[PDB]
């Protein structure tokens, strides 16, 4: 995404960027979601949401 | 511009509360203070309170 | 609004509604709210105080 | 894009679109107060233009933002009364609705 | 230091009495009286109609084809009905009456621990030969005045719309006065006499009355943060179809805490439970960022 | 239909001879009677 960033970053640039890219990318961001998906993290910003 | 008009019409029962206005026909106005309850109130002989 | 009596009161005082001081207070109230953990996020002190 | 009447609203609970019709309109004898919804609107909004935080925050929520803004009349702060009547007023030629 | 005691009570009506105290020492005919008359007046038993369901009814500003009578008249008047009960804390009674004449408060029909005071009394009137009405008038008991207004709060599904809320008149007592006159014991130097003569509406006796101001009166002498609150919503707020919901609450699944502990084989495995409603189940937790077999380890703090 | 009674007293005293007690919550109504039928228990009698 953007955050706290100039715009926003392709998988592949992102990749480019890691020096380990495509498929492999998209899953850890796959797993980053989930681990803020269940509670306790996911808690805070649920609020946010009405 | 318009399309369509809903209509809908609210009937509100509103009794007394401090801050009313309330006054006599002889041009003495007034606001309602506290509401008392019966048992403050003073009363006569009778027992018939005001 | 419209103002009563309030005899009860000592000189440097004046009774305020609660909806009034709810309102205009606002803000403090979602501040202080999130401030002592009550409340998640200001969003979350909105939804409470709504 | 034409607004719409109807029931459908975005970010609403079952406690809120119960006051609500099929149509989407309040049903008559129905006792409310502040913030009941009387008759459900929505306008067109489309791309919504949102912002890096907000793009993590739904990709991470999986939410679709709406493309419709809700326009919703809704009974002012403070006043609490039953709805005794309702009227619905309709461009010649526009179809009626299921409730009108 | 004599202390007081009763004497004849005169029931001059089914409405009203005059209680009487015959030992009562120096002044104390007045600070006994008015104290009396306060809780008297202020805190007693009482068992004003509450809600009335009535029959084609939406809201209590309409008027019924075949009564003279404005619904809101026909509330105003129940709530003027005096009836009393004695096991029930709250019984609901059953109106019907057809044909041109006057409806009085017998025309209900009779339960087991209802009392009319007066059955003479006015509900409404009926104009035409073929008229007729029912209504559910639903009776509760309680202290003071509780009005319409402040009785929603809890909500909690008052959806029957029919059903139009009234304004609660809890308390037999109307009128209270007390005179004190000296009274002559046969033998003492100077004692005072208690006339309370009270006003009621007959739902209570006067000695009963009596009794409670004092028993209350006396009874003021007794002193002289972590986790998703979201786990602890009832089921409802999921907003599940009918059937899912009573087959979670079968199985004892009352809160969304208890559904995302459990796991879709043991979901599976329940009497009711089909792929449809599994799917269901999991798209609306999926739409709130939930899921099933969730773990909070710790179920439940207090 | 239960009743209230009192929770939170607080004898704040001046001196010996002197006090000052105050009783939280009571019923609308019953801090009137109590306060006043004492008062003339106390005085009077």
């Amino acid at each position: 995404f953007g955050i706290d960033m100039n715009t926003d970053y392709t998988l592949e640039e992102v990749g480019k960027q890691f020096d380990v890219t495509r498929e492999r990318i998209r899953q850890i961001e796959a797993k980053a979601l989930r681990k803020l998906r269940h509670p306790s993290r996911s808690e805070v910003l649920r609020s946010f949401l009405d | 511009g318009v399309l369509k008009i809903v209509k809908v019409y609210l009937a509100v029962k509103r009794r007394i509360q401090p801050g009313d206005k309330m006054a006599g026909r002889h041009g003495n106005k007034g606001v309602i203070s506290k509401i008392n309850p019966i048992e403050d109130m003073p009363y006569d002989e009778n027992g018939t309170p005001v | 609004s419209v103002i009563t009596v309030g005899p009860y009161l000592r000189l440097h005082q004046c009774g305020l509604p609660k909806k009034m001081a709810l309102e205009l207070f606002k803000p403090f109230i979602y501040g202080k709210l999130e401030l002592r953990g009550l409340a998640t996020t200001i969003k979350a002190a909105k939804k409470m105080v709504e | 894009g034409p607004e719409e009447i109807t029931a459908d609203i975005p970010n609403v609970g079952e406690a809120a679109l119960s006051k609500l019709d099929e149509s989407g309109i309040v049903y008559i004898g129905a006792e409310v107060t502040g913030g009941d919804i009387l008759v459900g609107k929505v306008t067109p909004k489309g791309e919504t233009q949102l912002t890096p935080e907000e793009k993590l925050l739904r990709a991470i929520f999986g939410e679709k933002a709406s493309d419709v803004k809700d326009s919703s009349l809704r009974v002012p702060n403070g006043v609490s009364g039953t709805v005794i009547d309702v009227q619905v007023f309709t461009r010649d030629g526009v179809e009626k609705d299921k409730r009108a | 230091f004599l202390k007081p005691r009763l004497v004849d009570i005169e029931q001059v009506s089914s409405t009203h009495a005059k209680v009487t105290l015959e030992p009562l020492e120096r002044g104390f005919g007045h600070t006994l009286g008015n104290a009396l008359r306060r809780i008297l007046l202020s805190s007693m038993p009482g068992c004003a109609v509450t809600e009335v369901e009535i029959d084609g009814v939406l809201h209590e500003y309409s008027t019924k084809e075949g009564v003279q009578e404005d619904i809101l008249e026909i509330l105003l008047n129940l709530k003027g009905l005096a009836v009393r009960v004695q096991g029930k804390d709250e019984v609901i009674l059953t109106l019907n009456k057809s044909g041109i004449g006057p409806v009085t408060a017998a025309d209900i029909t009779h339960d087991g621990d209802v009392e009319i005071v007066k059955p003479q009394h006015v509900i409404c009137h009926l104009t035409d030969e073929n008229a007729s009405i029912s209504m559910r008038i639903k009776v509760q008991r309680g202290r003071g005045y509780v009005p319409a207004s402040t009785r929603i709060h809890s909500e909690e599904d008052e959806r029957p719309i029919g059903r139009l809320l009234v304004d609660a008149c809890y308390s037999p007592v109307e009128r209270i006065a007390y005179n004190v006159e000296a009274a002559r014991v046969e033998q003492r130097t100077d004692l005072d006499k208690l006339v309370i003569e009270m006003e009621t509406n007959g739902t209570i006796d006067p000695e009963e009355a009596i009794r409670r101001a004092a028993t209350i009166l006396a009874e003021q002498l007794e002193a002289f943060p972590e986790f998703d609150p979201i786990l602890l919503r009832p089921v409802d707020d999921l907003e599940l179809t009918v059937r899912s919901a009573n087959c979670l609450k079968a199985e004892a699944i009352h809160y969304i805490g208890d559904l995302v502990q459990r796991t879709e084989v043991e979901l599976l495995k329940t009497p009711n439970l089909g792929k449809k409603s599994l799917t269901e189940i999991k798209d609306v937790l999926a739409s709130r960022g939930l899921s099933l077999g969730m773990r909070l380890e710790n179920w439940p703090p207090a | 239909t239960e009743f209230l009674k009192p929770r939170l007293v607080d004898i704040e005293q001046v001196s010996s001879t002197h006090a000052k007690v105050t009783l939280e919550p009571l019923e609308r109504g019953f801090g009137h009677t109590l306060g006043n039928a004492l008062r003339r228990i106390l005085l009077s009698s």
